[PDB]
RNA sequence: UGGCGGUAGCGU
DNA sequence: GGAAGATCGAAAAAAGCACGCTACCGCCCGCGTGGTGG
DNA sequence: CCACCACGCGGGCGGTAGCGTGCTTTTTTCGATCTTCC
């Protein structure tokens, strides 16, 4: 029907082609009879009848009177409906403002019109006179004059010059302008001037003209002159049942334009004082303002109970708006809500439904089998038989919901998985009975929860919720890969109570025939399920070929795994059961049954274990008990040891031995260390403290105490938990975060004082709080990751990109937080895998790296793979399936058509709520054994022959035998080594060292040291020292140095027996250390020393949710590390008086950059040394934006995806780093042009990237030199606004000025996308729309 | 709660809310943005359009389950309808173009 | 009934056009009177489609082999009719 | 006007204090020989002609039927202004 | 049987 | 040696602040002016 | 002759003034230096 959506700003005279009619007066509608008057806001005649096919006179009331209108009163007999298209328009007195254009940052009508916005705001509500015609006196165009200034131009000059008031002067002005020759003018001054901000000035203001320019409207349009009028059913009159009725404030709001707008006509056609006028006009201005947009300037209208009135633009934006309320979401029929409770005979694709609610649900499909099977004649026979509820009714339901799949839904939908498709079964109650496994899918708890369900009701909907929203596909968590259908509290219970061994059990010792024989046993009470026995079983292997080959042969086992073993598939050997089957145990089992087996036993296996857990849980009768956690008996002795410790620390700090600081913290060190020996004490009396009497005699084996067996399987509680539960609870935090100094010593099985408690509370209320704050900062982020990545689909195969990501494990430290095989799992290679010393083709160039090539590749001992990333795919507009990897989902390649942008963002913003928002060296230590290489690093022999590195930038990596990098440490620069590189060394060796709290100054020659270029009291002070007395120099900063020595910059100068200055070997000038501010410096003049030796001494929360927000918001670390924009030397220029000024002098090119550096900034660069691009110059975090423009794409998108891993890392959430190369690579997607080149775009035009990357190419194909483009990285809320289809821009926040950029620069949407396609409500270009999408495609391909 | 059809919005022309009206559930912006994640095509649709706003999609749909037809007309929401009048009547022109 | 459609899925090796040959099938049953050549268990026309597709019977290319065939039929018998 | 309060100069006082004039009044305006709309009673959404006040409750014009206009005098409240 | 504003509560 | 570009911090204005659901309360122009019934 | 059922033009409300007042982040402007020169 359509294919774009155009906007623009409306034409008065399109506007009056608009209106079916004029409104002239204010009343709306009669109280004495419920009509319209004639000319008012709801009048019959210019809107349309208020009843269908019926003539307001009532002279002609029938059908057969359409398309005519009356006589009598002059309204036309058409369908009720009309009054919701037809519009108004009102006929102003005088032109006014549009608020929109006019007080949206920045000023369209002030940036068109080269005026400070003040200056407009003035003379549009009538303060100063603006000139129009400036004539031949000194008066130029535009110029802003008071009304004394006024009547002094009128008295010197008479008619020459023309001046006047209100928005009728600003539309004179807009109308006397040519965008011709402004436009050229201002090309011509931008390529004459040279001032950043001036250009950066005028290349906007070029730009707004020339889409001025393209588009067909016109400056002269922006002020109106016809006001449009809603349709009166979009406001309308809802009856009060009491006589009156509730105005809306549209119609308020509509009600005083036209009063104030009869009242300027009526005092300007009785010829009024200009005072009047004026006041009347800027009375009428502030109306139309008002109604346009309510509190825009000034005081804002208010109600009849004292509140700001709605406006027109109040319910297009915000969260009540109508993008946001009725658009992208909106209230459906077929659907319905009630509480959820367990099924625990369900299966894994059912769910259990109340009868009454699925007759309510599915009336029409009733009520069609019904009238087809005869029972009933008419919809009327029908619904009562239906309300009569008849035996029939409930057949008929039956019959409906045989195959018919229903979605469940959660109202916090985080995820995909929040929304479920199941089967429905019916069943006698009022809950809806909800598989238990699927629970930790829903994420939740039979608590109170409430559920809502919707009814697919056509042929592909259903086909397409059975086929892919069903609870059976959804096995695997798209963030990770991770399964998610796994025995959660009661299966792990019972399975680790089944799975069991004792020692001296009944029935131990004896010999099985089988399984059968064990169960038969166990049900018969002849043999306690914990016996262990030895059982002849037979277990099939899956062979090469692809075959099943039996093996039988006795295992010694248990009853309960031998009864355990009849659920498990033929293919599963039977390692995986002989263990205790913890829940990883479980889990781990679930995984290898659905990567060997397959996807159809694994839910019936599942569904087995499920049942098989229940059973065996309820016949184990798992209890807790108040003897079931025990006090250890050495709990006691330990407190009164710990507060004999704590009573002579403080009777020691009494004699003034030790400060508080220091008592403080060995007596917080001294209950930490108690409270872990209590602990560990706690939990050796619980584990194996079970003595049973085997035959002959006793023995010690695992306790099947109830707390340890429950918290050990891993169904509930952790190691915390329990050592609260029998150990002391241990320190606990005030409000500000500090810990007390008395613990709470008591356990929850004892009482615990009023003391106790009102400490431990502080703790809990925190932690509700950040929860109840913390919701909305999640969905907050997760609202803008899903619009960022919203129109992020595939749709290509491969790019033939040769270029990729060079990834490698993640080495932190001491320990290896994740390894190459996570990382690199389920995806594509970029380039050939060469095994390392023999060239020799590991793995293909476009293979996918599944377990078996993880597998062949870490045989190899390979830690180096580039991989084609979703960032460096080539395909504009979506990405292709080669590109990204793996399903992730899905044991397949992912398919063409997905949304992984909404995949991406749901993933990474599930977790939001497992975060947190609460804010509150000197050697290099070795842990394995392994050889050590050093990297960035320039060293040179100390006097007693160790290594001291000259590098700032130097690392160390610590590498086993297997030529793996093990572990890597960043040494700071200056540190002398106690081993060289390439010697082997074992664990808990030190090989560096260096001083944190000041660094020496490291020399790299030898020879004598000289106080030269320095004088005592202008540059340097001979000071003593405070305990020794020598006479150490000082160097003086800039601002305490003297005039005449400001030149005489100090440099110490290492000379030979001659005396002069020693050339640094292999350079030209000498060595001239530099000496920076608060230097001090031991020696004497003519001090010999030698290479590596010490000169001078100089001097020297943000994780969680915060965090997130920051890393992807793009914000400035309000302390940014100085990067060297060139590679060359670095050189210093003149102080000027606050920031110093240092200048690159690169060898070979020229030096053009010179940088201003705070003076209280450190500075880690001397004057002599030798910096190359992208190298830190001062401490402190690496702003996002010098990273992409130094170091490339490939770095700023490898520092963002380690900085998010970390931080869940450390909350211990994992997820893919698909996601974030995604919202990466959507963050870059602007572009800067540099040289113009052939392409029509300008210098400082900022545009797409896919736009610039197609001109590129064009002109390539075509011969004519390309663009040169840099990519910008705009923050996510930036990257979102700032988008070629404006229908998401406007529907996801600030509204007002996307719609008035869209208006003024007269934007085609084209829908391409996912959101303006739901808006409009039209088929997705995601999934399997895309398919019939692509179609269309093809037929505008003719 | 639950409801096949009922009272419709006099203003957005779309189902009512809660219990007391006899409402339909709220398919908020998460639920749209799961279906989407799913690849949910022709479910969302109908969920968007034929369910809620679309009176002649609503009337087709009701007619053709009476008659045992399952089929979709996917027509023209009438939010969008309202949307571009508001916009209009803002002095900002915004229509379809066709070609 | 089918609780899985893994091994369609694989057969269509796609999951989405598999989605629109099946609503194309239980269309072509429901209101064009056709009669499935896969026998019947009190089942719906929807998973009668995926049970159809399941052995191979019913795919895009065939399908639309059939739809082009039975025009032909369907053009010859009223041309010969007219005439 | 802006921050300070308005100052009117002395000669639109002057030009003020001598302001007589003479005007229509444009609501109020049912003249003898005035097109005026009846919108109730037997004559509801007719235009007919004001030709004199007759009285002061029920004004006086020419009702216009189907075939011609007739002398009648209504209530003031019965017609409205065109 | 329509809306809001305030209050309180449920599930996260 | 005064005027224009730099900039620079300091201040001011705009927009956002999760999702569903339930129940209750209050209101649905106020006010000077006017005519009419107890 | 006094209480109370419409009513139809204005707009912050009320008063011979004043009322407001526990956020953060982003963008724009502006006085004040400054500084840099032609
Ligand atoms: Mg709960
Ligand atoms: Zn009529
Ligand atoms: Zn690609």
């Amino acid at each position: 029907e359509f294919d774009a959506i155009k906007i623009a700003l409306a034409s008065p005279d399109m506007i009056r082609s608009w209106s079916f009619g004029e409104v002239k007066k204010p009343e709306t509608i009669n109280y004495r009879t419920f009509k319209p008057e004639r000319d008012g806001l709801f009048c019959a005649r210019i809107f349309g009848p208020v009843k269908d096919y019926e003539c307001l006179c009532g002279k002609y009331k029938r059908l057969k009177h359409r398309g005519v209108i009356c006589e009598k009163c002059g309204v036309e007999v058409t369908q009720t409906k009309v009054r919701r298209e037809r519009m108004g328009h009102i006929e102003l007195a005088s032109p006014t403002a549009h608020i929109w254009f006019l007080k949206s940052l920045p000023s369209r009508i002030g940036l068109l019109l080269d005026m400070p916005l003040r200056d407009i705001e003035r003379v549009l509500y009538f303060e100063s006179y603006v000139v129009i015609e400036g004539g031949m006196t000194n008066l130029e165009r535009q110029q802003i004059l008071t009304e004394e200034q006024y009547l002094d131009a009128l008295e010197e000059f008479g008619d020459e010059f023309d001046a006047k008031m209100g928005a009728e002067a600003i539309q004179a002005l807009l109308k006397s302008m040519d965008l011709e020759q402004e436009c050229e003018q201002l090309r011509e001054e931008l390529n004459e001037t040279n001032s950043e901000t001036k250009r950066k000035k005028l290349t906007k203001r070029i730009k707004l003209l020339e889409a001025f320019v393209q588009s067909g409207n016109k400056p002269e349009w922006m002020i109106l002159t016809v006001l449009p009028v809603l349709p009166p059913d979009l406001r309308p009159l809802v009856p009060l049942d009491g006589g009156r009725f509730a105005t809306s404030d549209l119609n308020d709001l509509y009600r005083r334009v036209i009063n104030r707008n009869n009242r300027l006509k009526r005092l300007l056609d009785l010829a009024a004082p200009d005072i009047i006028v004026r006041n009347e006009k800027r009375m009428l201005q502030e109306a139309v303002d008002a109604l346009l947009d309510n509190g825009r300037r000034g005081r804002a209208i208010t109600g009849s109970n004292k509140r700001p009135l709605k406006s027109l633009a109040d319910m297009i934006k915000g969260k009540q708006g109508r993008f946001r309320q009725n658009l992208l979401g909106k209230r459906v029929d077929y659907s319905g809500r009630s509480v959820i409770t367990v099924g625990p005979y369900l299966r894994l694709h059912q769910c259990g439904l109340p009868k009454k609610m699925a007759l309510e649900l599915f009336k029409p499909f009733i009520y069609g089998k019904l009238e087809l099977r005869g029972l009933a004649t008419t919809i009327k026979a029908a619904k009562k038989m239906v309300e009569r509820e008849e035996a029939v009714v409930w057949d008929i339901l039956d019959e409906v919901i045989r195959e018919h799949p229903v979605l469940l839904n959660r109202a916090p939908t985080l995820h995909r998985l929040g929304i479920q498709a199941f089967e429905p079964v019916l069943i006698e109650g009022k809950a809806i009975q909800l598989h238990p496994l699927v629970c930790a899918a829903y994420n939740a708890d039979f608590d109170g929860d409430q559920m809502a369900v919707h009814v697919p009701l056509t042929l592909e909907a259903q086909l397409e919720a059975r086929a892919l929203m069903m609870s059976t596909n959804n096995i695997l968590s798209p963030a990770n890969g991770e399964p998610i259908i796994v025995p959660s509290q009661d299966v792990v219970l019972g399975l680790y109570y089944m799975t069991r061994d004792c020692v001296n059990a009944k029935g131990e010792g004896m010999v099985l025939t089988g399984p059968k024989e064990a169960e038969r046993l166990y049900r018969s009470g002849l043999a306690s399920l914990h016996a262990r026995v030895k059982v002849r079983i037979t277990e099939y292997e899956k062979d090469a070929n692809g075959e099943l080959v039996a093996k039988t042969s006795l295992k010694d086992t248990t009853v309960g795994r031998a009864i355990l073993w009849m659920i498990v598939p033929k293919g599963l050997p039977y390692s995986i059961v002989n263990q205790a089957l913890g829940k990883k145990a479980i889990s781990k089992m679930l995984n290898t049954c659905y990567r060997i087996l397959g996807l159809k036993p694994t839910v019936i296996f599942a569904d087995q274990i499920m049942y098989t857990g229940f059973a065996y849980a309820a016949r184990s009768g798992a209890s807790v008990g108040i003897d079931d956690m025990v006090i250890p008996e050495k709990k006691h002795e330990i407190i009164s040891e710990a507060e004999a410790e704590v009573a002579e620390i403080q009777e020691q700090f009494q004699s003034g031995l030790v400060t508080a600081g220091e008592r403080y913290n060995k007596v917080i060190d001294i209950w930490a260390a108690a409270n872990d020996r209590v602990s560990k004490a706690m939990m050796d009396n619980l584990q194996t403290e079970t003595v049973i009497n085997r035959d002959g005699q006793e023995e010690k084996q695992v306790s099947f105490n109830s707390i340890y067996m429950m918290a050990d399987s891993g169904a509930r509680g952790s190691a915390a938990q329990i050592r609260q539960l029998a150990g002391m609870r241990g320190l606990m935090a005030k409000p500000d975060g500090s810990i007390i100094e008395t613990p709470i010593t008591a356990n929850f099985r004892e009482g615990l004082n009023v003391l106790q408690y009102f400490i431990s509370t502080h703790g809990a209320r925190k932690g509700l709080a950040d929860t109840a704050l913390k919701t909305a900062n999640s969905g907050y982020l997760t609202r803008r990751l899903v619009d960022v990545a919203q129109d992020l689909v595939v749709t290509e195969d491969d790019c033939g990109t040769h270029e990729g990501i060079m990834m490698t494990p993640v080495i932190e430290g001491g320990d290896v937080k994740e390894p190459l095989r996570d990382r690199v799992l389920g995806r594509v290679t970029a380039e050939d895998v060469l095994k390392p010393g023999t060239a020799d083709i590991l793995v293909p160039r476009n293979t996918l790296l599944h377990e078996q090539w993880c597998d062949l590749l870490e045989e190899n001992s390979v830690d180096a793979v580039k991989v084609r990333s979703v960032v460096s795919c080539d395909t504009d507009f979506g990405v292709c399936a080669h590109c990204y990897g793996r399903d992730l989902a899905r044991g397949h390649i992912i398919n063409k058509g997905e949304a992984i942008g909404v995949i991406a963002a749901q993933s990474i913003g599930e977790p939001g709520t497992q975060l947190t928002m609460r804010t509150f060296e000197s050697s290099i230590q070795v842990k394995n054994k392994g050889s050590i290489k050093l990297s960035n690093v320039k060293s040179v022999v100390n006097s007693s022959g160790k290594l001291v590195i000259t590098s700032r930038n130097t690392e160390l990596k610590l590498i086993d035998e297997f030529g793996r990098t093990k572990e890597s440490y960043k040494v700071p620069y200056g540190a002398v080594l106690a081993k060289g590189d390439g010697e082997q060394v074992a664990g808990g060796e030190t090989v560096a060292n260096w001083d944190p709290h000041t660094m020496p100054v490291i020399t790299e020659v030898s020879g004598f040291v000289r106080f030269t270029d320095m004088i005592d009291g202008q540059t340097i002070t001979r000071q003593t020292d405070e305990l020794t007395g020598l006479s150490s120099l000082v160097v003086l900063d800039s601002a305490e140095r003297t005039a005449g020595g400001k030149d005489l910059r100090p440099a110490l100068k290492i000379v030979d027996a001659q005396g002069n200055d020693v050339l640094i070997p292999g350079t030209d000038m000498p060595a001239q250390y530099f000496l920076p501010g608060k230097a001090i410096v031991q020696l004497e003049d003519g001090v010999q020393i030698s290479s590596g030796d010490t000169l001078a001494r100089i001097p020297q929360i943000t994780g969680g949710l915060p965090r997130v927000a920051d890393l992807f918001e793009a914000r400035r670390p309000k302390e940014p590390a100085i990067l060297a924009e060139i590679s060359g030397i670095v050189s210093f220029g003149k102080e000027t008086k606050g920031k110093r000024r240092l200048v690159i002098t690169p060898v070979d090119g020229s030096d053009p950059y010179e940088e201003m550096i705070p003076k209280w900034r450190q500075l880690n660069v001397f004057e002599g040394e030798r910096v190359e691009r992208g190298d830190v110059i001062s401490d402190g975090p690496e702003a996002p934006h010098d990273i992409l423009r130094l170091r490339g794409v490939h770095a700023v998108t490898r520092y963002i995806v380690n900085e998010v891993q970390d931080v869940y890392r450390l909350q211990g959430v994992k997820i893919n780093d698909k996601h974030i190369e995604v919202i990466v690579r959507q963050m870059l997607r602007k572009a800067t042009i540099v040289n113009a080149g052939s392409s029509d775009f300008l210098e400082g035009e900022q545009v797409e990237y896919s736009r610039v990357k197609i001109a590129n190419r064009e002109l390539e194909a075509n011969g004519k030199v390309g663009a040169t483009y840099s990519r910008d990285l705009l923050g996510i809320t930036k990257a979102s606004l700032a988008t070629e289809s404006f229908i998401s821009a406007a529907s996801f926040q600030e509204t007002t000025r996307v719609l008035t950029e869209a208006a003024v620069a007269g934007k085609r949407d084209e829908l391409r996308g996912l959101k303006e396609n739901v808006i409009v409500g039209r088929l997705i270009p995601a999934g399997t729309g895309y398919a019939y999408h692509q179609d269309r495609m093809r037929r505008r391909a003719a | 709660h639950a409801r096949s059809t009922g009272s419709y919005s006099l203003v957005t022309q779309q189902p009512l809310g809660g219990k007391a009206q006899f409402g339909g559930q709220r398919f908020g912006e998460m639920e749209v943005w799961a279906l989407e994640a799913y690849g949910a095509a022709y479910t969302l649709q109908e969920m968007l359009t034929v369910k809620s706003d679309d009176v002649n999609g609503r009337t087709k749909m009701y007619k053709n389950i009476v008659d045992g037809n399952h089929q979709m007309e996917p027509g023209m929401p009438e939010s969008f309808n309202v949307l571009l009048k508001e916009i209009r009547s803002l002095g900002i022109n915004i229509e379809l173009e066709d070609e | 009934a089918r609780v899985t459609v893994q091994d369609a899925v694989e057969k269509i090796g796609n999951r989405f056009d598999l989605v629109l040959v099946a609503a194309r099938r239980a269309r072509q049953m429901q209101v064009g009177g056709k009669d499935p050549l896969v026998p019947e268990e009190n089942d719906k026309t929807t998973v009668i489609a995926l049970r159809e597709i399941e052995e191979g019977l019913i795919n895009n290319q065939i399908l639309d082999v059939r739809e082009r065939q039975e025009q032909q039929e369907q053009e010859a018998a009223e041309l010969q009719a007219v005439t | 006007f802006g921050a300070s309060p308005a100052i009117v100069p002395s000669a639109v006082i002057h030009q003020l204090s001598v302001y007589k004039p003479k005007d229509i009044v444009d609501p109020a305006t049912p003249y003898p020989g005035d097109k005026v709309i009846i919108t109730e009673g037997a004559f509801e959404g007719f235009q007919a002609i004001f030709t004199e006040p007759d009285g002061e409750a029920r004004s006086m014009l020419l009702l216009n039927l189907i075939n011609k206009e007739i002398k009648h005098s209504v209530k003031n409240t019965e017609f409205r202004k065109l």
